[PDB]
């Protein structure tokens, strides 16, 4: 549902 | 508890769709439609906030994630355009129970809601919320649990994703990552060098013969968790048996013979839309892991190690459960994205990530 990347 | 009782009226007919719109239960039995839906979600299911990678969900995985015990037909729920048949809309609804604080429910999780990109704004989004509420009332079913991007009103808990580099110049190069913000790619690369082999004795892939064990060890150990699967034998045996490239379990075999610990992670890739020489990053997400003698740090450090062999480009973990005991020794890096978790049909209050101990794929 999220697809997150390193900040 | 639940906010409405259940129902005792349930409409036998479907929603009415926008003129245009067709119902189509999917099943994916079908190697033309479950190439359809890959194809729908391929090209427009969930990307990161910066629009340069989306979930690239195999038809192999979707099979895995769309049919564990008790899965029915009439839960695929699709919509397509009627005068050319195109599929461009969907969602799913998967039977489960879930323990919320001290009740074990029957539920459904709710997943893979989806319309295309040109069809939206079309209200389509709100029939197929409406349409499986309808479908999987008329199986007696009242209460469901889901996961969204948005933040809704009143989700009953918020995880964000951490990333551990595997492939840390592959990662900066397509911007998954950047640069250490004071190293040398070089020295990044050195810094997350992982050993070249695990260090757990009696670690091995999951068996059939282990579908006892583990389904002991995980009950027991989501005890401790607000929300939480509660697994049958099948539903373990579903979840866990290994199939390579969608999901990969490994135990603990102590030297008498009894299993003490397991770790998990299925196998997720995302696309890379816009780069000249790559079109794809292959990423393991942390499933479900039990720890009862091996210290959970030397644990998901094999898991590291094993992906690693596997050729995965970075290993994804939310902050639930027991996960921030060891995020950061593993240099891990916080992540950009948040999960919402949402019950529906039930008020509760909300709890904290490290007691939420449900992962949806
Ligand atoms: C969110 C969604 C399904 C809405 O579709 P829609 O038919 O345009 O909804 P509408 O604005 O007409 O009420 C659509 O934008 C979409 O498919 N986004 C990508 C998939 C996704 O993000 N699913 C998460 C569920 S919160
Ligand atoms: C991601 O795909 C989750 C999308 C959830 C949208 C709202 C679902 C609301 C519950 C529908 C099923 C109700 C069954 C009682
Ligand atoms: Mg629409």
């Amino acid at each position: 549902k999220v697809l997150s990347k390193i900040f | 508890g639940a906010i409405e009782p259940d129902k005792d009226n349930v409409r036998q007919e479907p929603y009415s769709l926008p003129q245009g719109f067709m119902w189509d239960t999917l099943d994916l039995s079908d190697a033309e439609v479950l190439k359809e839906l890959y194809t729908l979600l391929n090209e427009n299911y969930v990307e990161d906030d910066d629009n340069m990678f989306r979930f690239d969900y195999s038809p192999e995985f979707l099979l895995w994630a769309l049919r564990p015990p008790g899965w029915l037909l009439q839960w695929h729920c699709g919509v397509r355009v009627s005068s050319n048949k195109k599929l461009v809309g969907f969602i799913s609804a998967i039977p489960a129970n879930i323990r919320i604080y001290d009740s074990v429910k029957k539920m459904v999780e709710i997943n893979f809601l989806c319309v295309h990109k040109k069809l939206r704004s079309k209200r389509v989004a709100p029939v197929l919320i409406r349409e499986i509420t309808r479908r999987v009332n008329l199986e007696g079913i009242f209460q469901a649990v889901y996961t969204a991007g948005v933040v809704l009103p009143k989700p009953i808990a918020t995880c964000r994703y951490w990333h551990r580099s595997l492939n840390p110049r592959k990662l900066v190069e397509v911007k998954f990552s950047h640069l250490s913000r004071n190293m040398t790619l070089q020295r990044t690369m050195k810094l997350y060098r992982l050993p070249d082999v695990t260090k757990t004795s009696g670690l091995r892939p999951m068996e059939p013969k282990d579908i006892k064990s583990v389904r002991e060890l995980i009950n027991t150990y989501l005890k401790q968790f607000h929300l939480a699967p509660v697994m049958d034998e099948e539903e373990v045996a579903h979840w866990f048996l290994p199939r390579e490239h969608i999901i990969d379990t490994f135990v603990v075999e102590s030297p008498n013979g009894k299993l003490t610990d397991f770790l998990s992670f299925y196998t997720l890739p995302s696309t890379v839309m816009h780069h000249p020489a790559h079109k794809s990053l292959k990423a393991a997400y942390s499933f479900y892991n039990i720890h009862t003698e091996t210290p959970l740090l030397d644990l998901m450090s094999d898991a590291l190690i094993l992906a690693k062999s596997k050729g995965f480009d970075v290993f994804n973990a939310l902050d639930l459960m027991e996960n921030k005991t060891f995020l950061e020794k593993l240099k891990f890096g916080i992540g950009d994205g948040n999960l919402q978790y949402y019950l529906y049909n039930w008020r509760c209050p909300g709890t904290d990530s490290e007691k939420v101990g449900l992962v949806l794929q």
